[PDB]
């Protein structure tokens, strides 16, 4: 399928309690490959995905000193910001970079991006074209004239269409062409009580990867999504993740309703139903 | 690799 | 434009009494992404408990996994509090072991 | 089908209370989508309905630096039409504009008007040729001259061809999958025990959306209107509306009357009778 | 020339003692646009109420929404009462369930 | 958007 390299860029002040925390992280499809951090006792570009081992000690000590600079241009960005917005020099504020690329199975770019956000909103944002900005207030206008002027789009366009898509292609090498690593969900029903003519029927999906899966429940081929309680996909804190899904059925109806679990992993979803222990 | 990046 | 964290407590592995797990507290859509937590069993505060690493989504929002070793048993109750500004106070999620 | 663009402008003097209030509010087809309010902290150009946010700050920056230009227009106004009338400094008095375009499916101007009033009275319109003014008074004469001669027709006349049928046709694109939204109206009827030997049937029709809405009360055949009583529709504050239309008939006849519910939003008039609750 | 307001008490939804609702006070008609709204219980002003922006129609006239969250029971009299120059006395106009 | 007024 597709593929994408993205680095998502962190900087917040701290006023009184020392410089700014300053963050890079990559990502390779949504995997973490390699992270920085100032408040680190040494600050230096660290392997986050194992087969990043693969690179000599020239890619660490280039790619650290490149996080440094960018601590530079962001620690001003935060003065600058607060000029632009008349903040106190005495407030907490943040300073958010969403930057990369995505290639086709072909190896072609399919989209090029750069987006910023100021204290977790919209600031300014590169088009899908790579040569224009799109300013989401009064003062990001001010930096789509400046970066118009520098012909910065040009320069961002340049790293987007070539040295992102390279390495994004090295790093698909590297950690193998479109790394599908795979656990499939392992799932089950569970039963619990409700105001008691009701019951709750849960299902659960564990130990799965990726994180992208659905559970449904189901009643004679409907779909019951209202009515459904569902939580957010959550990691396991070993890689994994885990999912449920609940409805509410009357007492004595439970062998009416299956559920169906959808993943990546799974050849045919999962179907399932409450087992009374055998 | 990321982008060097200058100042809004 | 704060954000409010939104906290699930859960463990790793299917709770049973008397065998060690780890118990998960997981904190997201938040902003800004200063933020503490705590662990606490039968209202006392967990001493060790890890954190990971801070990361953000595509909204802007930021999560973080805490997490700490237990073993649960029939009736200590276990809860994640978690204080940020976003929040009048700070907002405690307790453990059921069915969730 | 017709289409509208309409601002709505508002000034009022307050001696005793500081400057005078200004608003505008900006409607397309009777759908408020902009507000600019003096009154606020830091008055600006407002988006009203989400569709607005796609325009960026280049827009929210002009709206607002004419708005402000506007306000001191009809500050000045007000002065001027205090003396106009010869009436005290320590009054309060109002000034309204009603201005804007209302055109045809084929995007062709169908009638442009710029209506104002003072004190709630109508002072001064262009005329349906947006050439000439009908002044309704006095003092309104002398504006007319000024207006005539001094060659405001003809800045005013492109306003309402040119500029604003060219901004019609955008906030429709933006806004079109919102703007046609419909809800229909539920609706039911109620009993109420009257002045003994007659009763009250009540027709309600609730949650539904746009405003316009008929409801008839029919005795066989034949519509009661000359014998209804009827509220004005009203907002049920969640952005639906409610009426209800009544009638007094004898005790034991409430199934001789049939309730009748006309809507755009229904396939079918809706047709209704009292039901003895289960 | 003035206006005399017009009013309207009623709920948002359908009224169900002890469920929590809406109570709106509409008021249509008037000019000059000053106009001083209170909502009341059992002859009590309510402290907690918004109010929509103005607007005004066609004919000129101003009208604008208010509200407040409530409660209705049994035999709680809810009730709104408006002051507008164009009358001598504050007008107030009484909640009823069927209209 | 909105028209440019002068005044009375």
């Amino acid at each position: 399928g597709p593929h994408s390299l993205r680095y998502f860029v962190t900087a917040v002040s701290r006023p009184g309690l020392g410089e700014p925390r300053y963050m890079e992280v990559g990502y390779v499809d949504d995997t973490e490959f390699v992270r920085f951090d100032s408040d680190a006792e040494n600050p230096r570009y660290e392997p986050r995905a194992r087969w990043m081992e693969q690179e000599g000690p020239e890619y660490w000590e280039r790619e650290t000193q490149k996080a440094k600079g960018n601590e530079q241009s962001f620690r001003v960005d935060l003065r600058t910001l607060l000029g632009y917005y008349n903040q106190s020099k005495g407030g907490s504020h943040t300073i958010q970079v969403i930057s990369g690329c995505e290639v086709g199975s072909d190896g072609r770019l399919l989209r090029g991006y750069q987006q910023y956000a100021y204290d977790g909103c919209d600031y300014i944002a590169l088009n899908e074209d790579l040569k224009t900005w799109t300013a989401a207030d009064m003062a990001a206008l001010i930096t789509k004239h400046k970066w118009e002027q520098a012909g910065e789009a040009e320069r961002l366009r340049a790293y987007l269409e070539g040295t992102c898509v390279e390495w994004l292609r090295r790093y698909l090498k590297n950690g193998n062409a479109t790394l599908l690593r795979t656990d499939s969900p392992k799932a089950h029903v569970t039963h619990h009580s409700r105001p008691e003519d009701k019951v709750t029927l849960r299902c659960w999906a564990l130990g799965f990867y990726p994180a992208d899966i659905t559970l449904t429940w189901q009643l004679n081929g409907e779909e019951l999504i209202q009515d459904m309680e569902l939580v957010e996909t959550r990691p396991a804190g070993d890689g994994t993740f885990q999912k449920w899904a609940s409805v509410v059925v009357p007492l004595g109806k439970e062998q009416y309703y299956t559920c169906h679990v959808y993943h990546q992993g799974l050849p045919e979803p999962l179907t399932l139903r409450w087992e009374p222990p055998p | 690799i990321n982008f060097d990046f200058n100042t809004i | 434009i704060q954000k409010t964290p939104q906290i699930q407590v859960y463990s790793r592995h299917p709770p049973e009494n008397g065998k060690p797990n780890i118990l998960n507290c997981y904190v997201t859509q938040f902003h800004p992404p200063h933020i503490e937590i705590q662990m606490l069993k039968n209202g006392k505060k967990i001493p060790k408990v890890e954190m990971s690493d801070m990361s953000f989504s595509k909204d802007w929002s930021f999560y973080i996994l805490a997490h700490t070793e237990f073993t649960p048993t029939e009736t200590d109750t276990y809860a994640c509090r978690v204080k940020h500004d976003s929040m009048a106070e700070p907002k405690t999620v307790y453990w059921d072991r069915d969730m």
